[PDB]
């Protein structure tokens, strides 16, 4: 939703890969 | 009260430019992402957010956008990457614009902190009134 | 199922 | 009641000074939006208005009561953007400081007020 | 102020840096005399007489 | 009428062309 | 509706 | 509307921050050749008034408008250009270099002034309103 | 006889206040070239007199009138600008930047010790008024 | 009288 | 007599 | 649960 | 003992420090050849967890332990010097000092803030003492 | 007198010259 | 009037005359010349203690200002008027270091001594309301 | 007594 | 124990070798 | 019980 | 003598002033080539440690004694010095700059802390007071 | 004599003479 919302399940995992 | 949303608002937004124009800085030199393509250029959208009919309010960053300005061909062709003439495509950072980008941001920022301050201390203050 | 609630 | 109208010319302006102060910092938090006008409003007249309704009649006690549900002026541009915002740091944040004095003032005023209907009471 | 004062100065300074381009570019010319610059110091304000 | 007025009229849009049309 | 903030919208761009 | 020490001390930030914009337009078209059109660049010069006011004796800073200057557009020889008269000359703007960076510095230094006035004022306009209370 | 307090202080802060208007008024013009007639501005200042009717020992402090301020004016060389004089003279406020920003600190302190008295004073009449009870 | 003072209302309304 | 406060006469003012 | 707070965990590192 | 957000900012101090020591001392040995025991200085790191006692994963920061950067050491080469290897190679740290000044920027404005909310909940629970007045 | 002390008769004009 | 009054009172105006004789020598460090042509030498107040009747302790009072005896520096100006036979012209011998350091010692004793008769009033204040 | 007070006696003199 | 907390019994004392034995 | 308070008690010394 | 956390603050206080002014004495003197004897100027450092008589282990801080640095002297080659050994060396002080910066600067901080420290209990002192108005 | 104490005999003059004697 919003950026700054308020929802009950928590953000999927941000990961950083090198390559894909 | 709504003061608050509004200013903090304007400093996520600000927040947002900021790291963006510090992300074109890093990566004005850049080559190659983690896929074949190069680096193109982000740009925030600032919007008006009035959630309610009144017209205005505060600021909202609607998204990031890549400039579609055209890619810098640089001639490397024993790099992988160039094309068929031979030419890599180098990203289009326009380094004084994210400069000032960055110092006008960080004025905007300070700006909406004292906007702040002095409301706060006026909301602190109506809490005295008549005792 | 995603993010249901 | 005769408590409201003693009172209803410092609360008017009291809010529309609050209501004011959040169109200025509006103002200042859209500065680098392109293509937002500056707005605002005209004090005096908007508390003339406020200063110059009818509530649903409840004929028991399952009647409902009757629900309850300013105008904003453009600023006149100084200098020409390109990007089409017109607004302007100075003249705003001069605005901004006016109006935390004259909420001040408001609320200064008020209080002595409540305080002098007070210290009529006490005893 | 002084700003002005000094960016008078400049203004003269510069004047005459044209003028010794102009004489510099027009070496080579035929029948060509040379440009000479003289300033002049403007009105002396008095403040207080002695 | 002079810079920083009220009016109730928007103002018109700010355009720059970089050549005459 | 405003758009792109800084850089972009305060280059000189042929209208489209 | 506004406080009289107020509407001076934001008319004369203004009237200097025209006066900065003024003066960083001209340097940024210093090597201009042609305009919107095909007409030089002509150096702006802004004319400050002092607020007549009902008072007189207090009034701050407006600015009329902005004038364009009269003063020999340079001539530079480039008779290929398009724009090149009869003769070959091109016009270049007079814009002087000098007096832009001390019309700069003149408007900063007036600017911040105004500046501490104001946040000097502004203690006493909030100490002022502790008199009834 | 604590209520003429009142009007002391009230007569000196009000007299305060256009002293300080006045400085900001002259500070905020310093760079200013023309007036609403055409004349150049010329830096004001305030009359301070005792505000004694004839006949009264001692009373606060009232402005007799604005009077223009004993400088030379300050000349500029700038025999382009369209304001200039015979000899391209153009005449600029006499301001002294300096004795400006004095006097607006000198009236703001002025002006807060005339708040502290009025504050004290209205707390002894509260405290006269509590004289026996 | 002829000089408003620095805390009255713009007399330039 | 009064006189200009401030800055006028609290500078060394002409002899005459 | 959590990590090194800082450098070590704010710079791109080889997947493992 | 310490109550609530005293007891959460507390902690968030502690750790703020232990970061900044941490990162001094990578910042101070970067350039050592040897420890005491003839090893080289391994970067140190600070690692956070969330004090969350059992079932609250609503706490301030605890340093979990200080741990010894694995990452392969900066070799120089020295075949004079008597802690090189069979190849000639002395180990060196691997201390990105950009990398521990901007730490040292951040557990300092951290700690900042922590000592921020500190002061605005003790002053929050000052005036919460005189309830009723 | 001693400065602070009370004196009915008022202290002269001063004067501060540049020249003599 | 009132003893710690009195005290701090001629404490204040006793700091505030060195503060304002410290700000007139730092304003005369380059000055050559005064009305009658002789040189700016510079003045240094001189603090005594003010317990006439009040024994051995009381407030401060500045008993003078004198010229420091410190010599004049001279500067070789033949041409200047005011040289003498051998063309030194006499200029002050005010130590700017010296006066910096006067200022700020003796505006930090101002506002201690200010501190000091606030704490007094306000304990008078109480006192006016003793046994209520 | 007392003698000028501040710099001039802070600093070191010829004996006298 | 843990930082910060209370114990029974004194710390250890510190020293910091130059170079070890 | 206590020291010098400062740089000479916070550099490595050897040992006595 | 004071009560007791003003005894143990007003030590505190002393003791930080005396460092201060020991690092002070340091840093002026670093350069001095010798005294009124003819020695050169040691490095002066004062000596802290608690002052808890009456049967406590916590009293606060006290000075026990100012000693000066063994550390070796700083020795120049001179030979025409006057305080020239045989060798033609003149000892020279053993301060060390950037301790005394370091000092000072540590020496303000907790002075500064400890002055927190008695306002606190003053107001503390001042409230309890009104115990039961 | 400890510091900060109550001692009935004034403290004696200070003296910082530049050379030795």
């Amino acid at each position: 939703g919003v950026p700054g919302a308020l929802s009950n399940q928590p953000a999927p995992p941000n990961e950083a890969p090198i390559a894909t | 009260l709504n003061i608050f949303d509004i200013a903090g608002s304007a400093l996520a937004a600000q927040s947002k430019r900021l790291n963006v124009a510090a992300s074109n800085l890093a990566n004005a030199d850049s080559v190659t992402g983690p896929d074949g393509q190069p680096y193109r250029a982000k740009q925030v959208v600032f919007q008006v957010d009035a959630a309610p009919g009144q017209a205005t309010g505060g600021v909202k960053v609607a998204s990031v956008i890549e400039s579609q300005a055209p890619e810098k061909l640089v001639y490397e062709p024993g790099n992988p990457l160039a094309d068929a003439n031979g030419y890599v495509k180098m990203p289009n950072v326009d380094v004084v614009g994210e400069m000032v980008n960055t110092m006008s941001a960080s004025r905007s920022y300070q700006a909406n902190i004292e906007v702040l301050n002095t409301v706060k201390s006026m909301m602190l203050k109506t809490l005295t009134l008549g005792q | 199922a995603g993010p249901r609630s | 009641d005769r408590l409201d109208a003693a009172l209803r010319f410092q609360q008017e302006a009291l809010n529309l000074r609050a209501q004011r102060q959040e169109i200025l910092a509006a103002n200042i938090a859209n500065a680098d939006t392109p293509g937002y006008q500056a707005r605002d409003i005209d004090f005096a007249s908007e508390l003339k208005k406020v200063m110059v309704g009818v509530a649903l009649t409840l004929t028991s006690s399952h009647h409902i009561p009757a629900q309850a549900v300013v105008d904003l002026l453009y600023r006149v541009p100084d200098q020409p953007s390109l990007d089409g915002n017109t607004v302007d740091m100075d003249r705003e944040r001069t605005q901004f400081a006016d109006n935390s004095l004259k909420y001040q003032m408001g609320l200064t005023v008020l209080g002595s007020q409540l305080k002098g209907m007070m210290n009529v009471l006490q005893g | 102020s002084s700003l002005w004062i000094a960016k008078t100065g400049l203004d003269a300074q510069q004047t005459n840096m044209d003028v010794i381009a102009n004489n510099l570019a027009n070496v080579s010319t035929n029948g060509f005399k040379r440009q000479r610059a003289v300033f002049e110091d403007l009105l002396y304000q008095t403040i207080r007489q002695p």
